[PDB]
């Protein structure tokens, strides 16, 4: 649901949300990317499962 | 402690980050947790 939004906010009102109780499956993130930036700093992309 | 590092854990940051950039992370704790085993060494001869 959080990746196929229609109204994205702009940067000004950063809108929030809150992931809990759930299990994060990032595969389904793939997928839905056509991927340019996935610089990731305290963990490494490739293992997040 | 630290040391100045992301984790204090060598079990954690190892499941965190991937080798080739948690070299640098392992390398720090394994700095620091030498520099303490170097003094205990140390004042433990002073002792003896
Ligand atoms: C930020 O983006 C969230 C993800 O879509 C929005 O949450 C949704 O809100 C709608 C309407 O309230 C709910 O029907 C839906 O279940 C989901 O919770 C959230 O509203 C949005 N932020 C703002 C301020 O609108
Ligand atoms: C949103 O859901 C539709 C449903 O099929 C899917 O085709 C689309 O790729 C999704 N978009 C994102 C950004 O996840």
């Amino acid at each position: 649901e959080v990746f196929n939004a229609t109204r994205f906010a702009s940067v000004y009102a950063w809108n929030r949300t809150r992931i809990s109780n759930c299990v994060a499956d990032y595969s389904v993130l793939y997928n839905f990317a056509p991927f340019f930036a996935f610089k990731c700093y305290g963990v490494s992309p490739t293992k997040l499962n | 402690s630290k040391f100045g590092a992301i984790s204090s854990v060598l079990n954690d940051i190892l499941s965190r980050l991937d080798p080739p950039e948690a070299e640098v992370q392992i390398d720090r704790l394994i700095t620091g947790r030498l520099q303490s085993l170097q003094t205990y060494v140390t004042q433990q001869l002073i002792r003896a």
